DNA sequence: TTTTTTTTTTTT
DNA sequence: GGCTG
């Protein structure tokens, strides 16, 4: 098919569609947009499910509220005609910054050990040291205007522990803030000096042996050689330690999403980590540790005992499907 | 103008009793138009009568209809008037609207079909028609108007009629007086003639036969040749018309003095027109391969054949059908339309050979009901004829003619006649 | 669709008439609607009248309502339609609207039913009616139709049946005494008649003297042919309407001068119908192409038929059987069913006609036993009359008909007697 | 692919005295590349040869171009090398991308035509043509195929048809005298021979008497077995070389030293061939598996083989058709005309042999309808035999073969006649 | 050593006669490997020949997948080149690798059936 | 269903496949009249002998024991 | 199920009777089950009967193991309990155990034989 | 929509 | 703020 001209053609005739967002990555064109065949949520007006992507082999659109998914030219030819016959004519036409200040962030190594966060972090269980690498706030939303203007409206003040991203270079080049609260709207919201910034965690304290690929950082403050890639889409080539990199996700062997992103892993071949003899049953390591009482140095004794590449990953994971 | 039709279809009783039955859903946008369109057509279906606006209010707030569409339909039906003009501009109007709607669609099936034929195989749609069909569809699009002819009318068609009776289409004679007998004096222009017959029991021998005696008589013979080469069909014509049997060739009992002899007693008679044999391989060959080769004929060797032969219509491809894609039947019958618009796009009496069923085969009598590959050949043809030589008439030397389908005159008067079949010269003699 | 109900209960005499037995005031609403049927129903009640605009308002004004309700019912007064819709639709549309409301009320009360049997039996409603109720309360919703036809009903259909046989609403004549006393007044509609011929007996003269008698009475003739063009059908119908003989069309013996003022004087009289001739290939027209055809002609032409004629049942195809056999008895019964069918469903007098047993050939007396489709065709058949030419009878230009099978009469009533055929005009003239 | 094209055309003759014919301004681009061809094309005319690199580059100095096309005409002249590819390739992707352009011109001219329709009469163009003119348009954009040759002329290539009468190159004898007397001369190159019987009547004997046969007289064999062993069949063809037996050599009544001096003796033969037996799984072979076969055999050993025996067609696999995707008559037909361009591309004689329904295992005779898979075998089959064996001949030990289909000679000269198997020797002999 | 199997089965007629009978489409990659092996594969279905650079890409821009994998057949068509090699080190290292992905391949749907199986 | 009660059974009377006797290396008949249960004999036609020549032979009768289910010889 | 297995093993004794033959230690686990089971076979080899629970505390303090796994193993045997069970289902369900386990094995086994040819 | 095996049934 | 096939 012909991507790009499929592309223009639904940028053109969803140009003037409600909500309409052009939601394009480095690699990917998405369009967002409400759904004119529904109209979206009826009791939401903001929702936009109507998404077009031009990433696929062929822009395909699909909303979200009425289940309808259709290639562009479906939707064209049923909805405008008049453009479908002029674009089905042209197919055979064409036939960086770095976070420098911290305003209003104590660190937690430096912070009072009466704080409460320094209790939360507690029954977190964190190990003391690693409280040098993590921030508190109070304005989190004002520290964010102040590093970058316009993000928040109202710089209201909101306590989170912010992790600043150190490039391999060790320079903070993004932070993730955690809301202290249960309640939030994103238990992670990380924002980023620039675009480009490093989306991987703990590059700069990567040390020889092998590279332990975890969810996330304070996952990776328990674990030597913890890297942790802060969300994104999860990608190979931006990973470094190609050769000798570790796979370790979390322990939800019935989670769909999780094999599936398992699998996505051993059919390229790499080394991942297994739970199909763990000891113990929760869903992450902070959550056994926390919990199970699970103590770092076993977590690293099964680890190192139960990475698996190739068919020997691929047969342990046919086992712990379900 | 979509607001005017719905408004005198709604509105207007004259103009919907002349425009209602060629007005289809696909004549309109996919916006509001369609939409109310649909509305009026369902309720004619449901109750045979113009809805008025109260019925489509009502049929549009019962109807499964998106926010969207449901205020287009709304708008649309509130914007309806009867606008006071004359009925005869607006059927013309109407007429040209609806066909250049007609051509509008048939230009984006045919864009659509050539972006489908360029896909790789395993990802390219499958039931759509290939390229070679995309002038049949701009044949269709044309054709669109108000007027429709569904049967002969007595007491309004006698015009026609009585010219029917005083008129007589000019007809290609024949060699054989039988056939003539049988066909009123011969075939016409533009005709698909089909010679069915068993396997190995005549039906590149009745061509040939046909060929040399349409030869005979001045014609230009174009020879297509599906299954055989080139050099055996004109072997077969030479021994038609040289009088020497194909053994006696075979082995090298004529010698070239003979042959040359007689090949220039042949050129010297005036009475004589070319034969020209083209060799195809088998599923190679279409109508659009035929219509370039009678291009090349013309530019290159000044040559317009008129008793174009084909040698088996089971083995030439669709033209309008992917290969491997429909039943025999359907791609049958498409390669026999697609020769008889050939034939009369050319004006050539175009001859071909089917194959009966195995059924057919060594029976003494066959019909309609024995045709293997596709039944729907007899209804495109326009003179189909069949061989008998099953079990006894081999041995007398002879054959037999059943007649399944004459179009030229009647087929239960001379239903069965003896050919005397010669297979040594691969010809036809008469009994008489 | 309330507002249209109130407007034509208010401005209508057939509708009131029809639908108030069926309307009641929880069919509507629980606002101003019900409010408003509940001043039309009081109205109607004290006054045996439809009440009026005004006399409305008043009744309004002299009501107990509050100022919503004032206002509600005021506005919905005020926007009544005296719009003239068609009688049909909206005696349908009001009848689904009061059924679906039905529906929903039955619903409503059996899940309140359930409700409050699921309640402290100390704590309950006596009036609630039990959940062994809740089976007989939806019938109540289901049997809610405004006008009950299903099927003839004895005893209470009696003074309209007896008017069925004064009227005789069913018969055809024949314009031939004969034909009209053994068919006591003719044949009927929804029928398959059939002519059984033997040797020396064409199929089509018998079909086209009946189809030129029945356009001299008046009919829509529609007139399938399978084995000849509409040319050749149509001239045998010139033939037996214009006295002319078939040979001397083809002469030339008759100029287009007389041919042209017979027509004109044939169309000069009222008591003429039309005749439509259709032509399709043998083998290629089962009894649901022939629906197409109806239907192309009922929207194209207007032309409704009352008599289809197909030229041979032998040739059609039947469309359960798909595969076709030149002379099957599966294929003729189900044929048969499928023209008898389609006889029925379109309320026409459906004639075609079958070749007779050999041995029927050679006998004069033709048997339901001497049949060459046994069982098949004496089945399915109201009427088959069976034509028998001897070489006596040819002599003296005539035909024996014997009567084989009527359901019509009884078949030994008069079964056997002499027709006047006459082989030229395609005529069939009676014998006194 | 323009630069493609341009390449050979200036670098190599045989493309330019293909693709030259049916070249234009139109087929290729509106920027450099039509600038380049109309450069070639001018260069031609004026002097009628393929011009070279300097001549072209003196003709675009002379020529005038703007600023942007002189830059893209030099640009892609300086893009040009010789590249030998292949010829076959070649001609084929020019003849794809001429008919994609002309296709795409075709459309952009009705689109054009369209669109000037729907001006008004003062504003439109009189050049461009009406809009009856769509469809022929579109029609001569699929007839633009690549091939000059218009084929035989029978008066003008008399004297080549006779020295082609003089080629029996083809011919391949039979070392039965009785099987070239009813063949003219034996089989013949890449032509589908089949040999058919019922079950356990001696098709595989006859295969292996075959190969014997061709075997005593120099040719190259290739036994391909379906369902019997390498070893098996071996021993088949030593009982027919060295002519002892087959219960004899599992018998011990032949000792190591016979065995040795007889295999010695036709080693020391000089018209002795090569025989190589291949056995294949039941269903899993084809020509794709057989030319990779024959491949094999080609680089192992100089074995190219002049006789293809295949043990059965019907346990063979198709190509395209999956092991059960269609019915016999289907996949059977598929896999004939798989091994028949096989045969015709390797230009070797196929046998196979061929199962006949029950019907006919134990009658008399046996007819071409009698074939237990595809009724297709029969049609893409040239020289099928059948093999009749009852008690009387079993006593005889003369086995019946009855010419089924002939393509290479007269059907019906010798239509029966009897061989004398010997079942102990797997040899057939001749009766005199 | 995919880019060797291929080059050597374009730019040499030897090694092209012994291997190809055996090259089977499963034995390269999910990626340009396959790809390109398809189009080399269709190649000499259609004209029995083994297809060159240009051929190559010609039928590269008459092919239907998305950028990606168009860029990657691209890159390994432009790295595709004849080195100076000898006949049985590539027949043997071949070999190697074809039942090497064999294997592969057949644990591979091993673990699929076991895991289809226990469902 | 035609075989059955026959004096005679030919390879045509092979029940569910005319490729059965085309895929099989040896195919033995056995047929039972009145007279042979009489007798304690059936007779075994050798219908497909791929091992030999099926002329030879062609029928003979053994001695089914149908209590001891059994065969033996006559000779 | 490896704690119903173990604990019916010791208390049930039809149950031992027809399922200790096809007992292999590489069925279980290579932590606690597999050193519970190996405790259990060496007392049934030593004494030809099933062992008590007492017993297993003994073997334990007797022939130990390192701590690590000792605290696991000796809080993996505090946990069976009679729970008399059907037989059939016990049966049953132990025979899957035991074939999932061994289709495991063979496919590590396999996988491992095939990793050793490629070095 | 045809094609081929096998069976079962029925009609002539 | 993403999430489809
Ligand atoms: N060289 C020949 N010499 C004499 N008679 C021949 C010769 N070739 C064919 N015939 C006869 O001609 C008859 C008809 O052959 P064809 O013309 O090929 O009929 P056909 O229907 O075309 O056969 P097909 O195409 O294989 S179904 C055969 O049955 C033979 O008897
Ligand atoms: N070992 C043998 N000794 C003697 N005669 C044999 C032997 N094997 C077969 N025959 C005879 O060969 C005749 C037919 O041979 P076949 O080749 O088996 O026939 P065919 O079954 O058509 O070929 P197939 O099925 O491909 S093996 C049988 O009727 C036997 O008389
Ligand atoms: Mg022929
Ligand atoms: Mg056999
Ligand atoms: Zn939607």
């Amino acid at each position: 098919s012909i991507p790009w001209i499929d592309n223009e053609f639904a940028y053109r005739a969803l140009a003037h569609l409600p909500k309409f967002t052009q939601v394009n990555n480095s690699s990917t064109f998405k369009l967002r947009f409400r759904c004119p065949v529904c109209g979206d949520s009826k009791t939401d007006q903001n929702k936009a499910r109507g998404w077009y992507y031009g990433d696929n082999n062929e822009g395909n659109i699909h909303c979200y509220n009425c289940n309808y998914h259709a290639p562009i030219g479906i939707y064209l030819k049923e909805f405008e005609p008049d453009l479908y016959r002029e674009y089905i004519f042209e197919i055979r036409k064409e036939k960086k910054k770095i976070i420098k200040s911290l305003p209003s962030c104590v660190r937690l190594d430096k912070l009072a050990e009466d704080h409460p966060i320094i209790k939360y972090v507690k029954a977190r269980c964190i190990p003391k040291d690693k409280w040098k690498y993590l921030w508190f706030t109070t304005e989190w939303p004002k520290l964010v205007n102040s590093i970058a203007p316009g993000t928040y409206k109202k710089e209201i003040s909101e306590p989170r522990l912010v992790i600043p991203i150190y490039n391999a270079n060790g320079k903070a080049e993004s932070f993730q803030g955690r809301a202290l609260k249960k309640d939030a709207p994103q238990k992670y919201i990380t924002i980023e000096a620039y675009p480009e910034a490093t989306k991987i965690y703990g590059v700069e304290r990567v040390k020889d042996g092998d590279v332990y690929v975890l969810e996330g950082p304070i996952d990776s403050l328990f674990i030597e050689n913890g890297i942790a890639i802060t969300g994104g889409q999860l990608d190979l080539e931006v990973v470094p330690f190609k050769d000798r990199r570790v796979w370790v996700l979390d322990n939800e062997p019935r989670h769909p999403d999780t094999i599936k992103r398992m699998t996505k892993l051993v059919d390229a071949g790499e080394r991942v980590m297994f739970w199909d003899k763990s000891p113990w049953k929760s869903k992450d390591v902070n959550d056994m540790i926390r919990k199970e009482g699970a103590t770092p140095e076993q977590i690293m004794e099964y680890m190192k005992n139960n990475i698996a590449q190739g068919l020997m990953a691929k047969m342990r994971l046919s086992k712990y499907a379900k | 103008m979509v607001e005017i039709i719905l408004s005198h279809l709604i509105f207007d009783q004259a103009y919907f009793s002349k425009v209602w039955p060629y007005m289809d859903s696909e004549y309109f946008e996919s916006g509001p138009a369609k939409n109310t369109f649909k509305l009026i057509k369902s309720h004619v279906n449901e109750y045979h009568s113009v809805p008025s606006i109260n019925a489509l209010n009502v049929a549009l707030e019962n109807s499964s209809f998106t926010e969207t569409e449901y205020s287009g339909v709304k708008t649309l039906i509130s914007k309806l008037a009867d606008s006071p003009e004359d009925h005869s501009w607006l059927v013309k109007e109407t007429e040209k609207y609806v066909q250049q709607r007609a051509m509008f669609n048939a230009t984006s099936k045919i864009i659509e079909i050539q972006t489908n034929a360029e896909l790789p195989p395993e990802k390219r749609n499958k039931k759509m028609p290939d390229v070679g069909a995309i002038p049949d569809i701009m044949r269709q699009a044309l054709s669109i108007s108000f007027d429709s002819y569904v049967g002969h009318d007595w007491m309004d068609d006698y015009e026609a009629r009585w010219l029917s009776y005083m008129n007589k289409a000019r007809k290609v004679p024949f060699k054989l007086r039988i056939l003539n007998k049988i066909t009123k004096g011969g075939a016409e222009t533009g005709t698909l003639n089909v010679l069915m017959a068993g396997v190995n029991v005549g039906k590149s021998l009745g061509l040939c036969s046909l060929a040399a005696d349409y030869l005979q008589l001045g014609h230009n013979v174009l020879y297509i040749s599906m299954e055989m080469a080139e050099e055996v069909c004109a072997k077969r014509i030479d021994a038609n018309m040289l009088d020497v049997s194909l053994d006696d060739i075979d082995d090298g009992h004529i010698s070239y003095a003979e042959y040359k002899g007689k090949m220039e007693k042949w050129r010297e008679k005036s009475t004589l027109g070319r034969l020209i044999v083209k060799q195809y391989p088998t599923g190679g060959a279409d109508a659009n391969t035929f219509r370039s080769l009678l291009n090349e004929l013309k530019l290159k060797k000044n040559f317009v054949p008129t008793i174009i032969i084909v040698d088996y219509l089971g083995i030439c491809k669709s033209c309008r059908i992917r290969v491997y894609s429909e039943n025999s039947y359907t791609t049958v019958k498409a390669i026999a339309e697609e020769l008889r618009a050939l034939a009369v796009e050319t004006e050539t009496v175009l001859w071909t050979a089917a194959q009966v069923g195995k059924q057919a085969w060594d029976s003494s009598d066959v019909n309609m009901s024995d045709i293997a590959e596709s039944a729907g050949l007899p209804a495109t043809a326009d003179f189909m004829l069949a061989v008998i030589e099953t079990e006894e008439l081999a041995a007398a030397e002879q054959q037999l003619i059943k007649q399944i389908k004459s179009r030229y005159g009647d087929k239960n008067k001379w239903n069965k006649f003896l050919m005397g079949v010669q297979k040594g010269n691969q010809k036809w003699v008469e009994i008489e």
